[PDB]
């Protein structure tokens, strides 16, 4: 599985949910399978480099941390 | 008491005390009660051999496998332990964290 750099974001407001929520937990839902990503500096600015026009970098950026990392209780081979 | 005298013949011998043991959990309803102390003599009844019974440390055991009715739909999670000292460094969190908890 793979999203093609900012395969994410989206028209609407609230645009996680619409996209890198499903797929990230489809991961979880499939059997052993890698996430692959490309262009990641496109798609996580660094926080502190703060954006207008809804900041939506920071949407994906917190929904993206969070449900990556941690990863307790969750060691289901989601390379 | 009642649900381990009722439905069939049982005996918790005083290994445990039969009082306070019930609050080894709490958000426990009568229905919860019932379908619990059957989920008792079933596991036990199984984990054992078909004689006599007694219900220590299986309890506590298979309570591990039981939620209530209330909650049993709604979200709940419960991590890999990472007990008190082992995140222990820098204790003062965890010690405001415990004490403002546990009150």
């Amino acid at each position: 599985f793979s999203v093609k750099g900012p395969e994410l974001l989206n028209m609407y407001i609230g645009e996680s949910e619409a996209n890198v929520r499903r797929v990230f937990q489809k991961a979880r839902e499939a059997k052993p399978c890698v996430i692959f990503f490309d262009q990641i500096d496109s798609v996580a600015p660094k926080r502190g480099n703060q954006g207008d026009s809804g900041g939506v970098m920071d949407r994906i950026v917190s929904q993206l941390l969070a449900e990556l990392d941690g990863m307790s209780t969750d060691a289901d081979g989601v390379f | 008491e009642y649900f381990f005298s009722k439905n069939q013949i049982m005996k918790l011998n005083r290994d445990l005390q039969f009082s306070d043991l019930s609050l080894e959990t709490e958000g426990f309803s009568p229905l919860d009660l019932e379908i619990f102390t059957e989920k008792i003599f079933y596991d036990l009844q199984l984990e054992r051999d078909c004689d006599n019974v007694v219900t220590r440390e299986l309890f506590s055991k298979s309570l591990s496998a039981f939620t209530p009715s209330a909650l049993r739909g709604v979200k709940l999670t419960k991590e890999t332990n990472i007990k008190w000292g082992d995140i222990g460094a820098l204790a003062n969190a965890k010690d405001v964290l415990l004490e403002t908890l546990e009150w």
